C-alpha cells in the first residue's frame, strides 16, 4: 500500500499540507488512519437527483 | 453528573482525540466491540456455517 515520504508531509512547512491546502493537524490524521477524506464526489448526479 | 448533556457530549468528545501514541489508538478501537458470551459464540458459528455451506453450493 503506498505510504507518504516523512520529509513532505511532516517539517516546519508541511510541503504536502501546503500543495493540498490543508493542515499537518489535519493530515496526520489520515495518513494514520484516524479520519476519512472525500476523494472525489459527483456533481452532476447530484444536482439532478 | 451523567445526563443532561454533562457526559455524553463528554464521553464522545473523550473518545474523539488525537491519541498521538499508536498502541494508545489501537487500544482506543478495540474499546469498541463488546465481549461475547457462548450462546454469541455458537450463534455466529452457525451463521458462518450456513455462511461457508452456501459458498461451497455457489461453488
Amino acid at each position: 500500500a503506498p505510504v507518504t515520504h516523512i520529509w513532505y508531509f511532516k517539517g516546519v512547512p508541511s510541503r504536502l499540507g501546503y500543495l493540498l491546502d490543508l493542515a499537518p493537524k489535519d493530515l496526520e490524521k489520515i495518513i494514520y488512519f484516524a479520519a476519512y477524506v472525500i476523494t472525489s464526489v459527483d456533481e452532476e448526479m447530484r444536482h439532478n437527483e | 453528573e451523567d445526563e443532561s448533556e454533562a457526559l455524553r457530549q463528554a464521553r464522545k468528545d473523550a473518545e474523539l482525540t488525537a491519541s498521538a501514541d499508536s498502541v494508545r489508538a489501537y487500544l482506543k478501537q478495540i474499546g469498541k466491540v463488546a465481549l461475547l458470551n457462548a450462546e454469541e459464540e455458537v450463534e455466529l458459528a452457525k451463521r458462518i456455517e450456513a455462511g461457508l455451506y452456501a459458498t461451497q453450493l455457489m461453488t
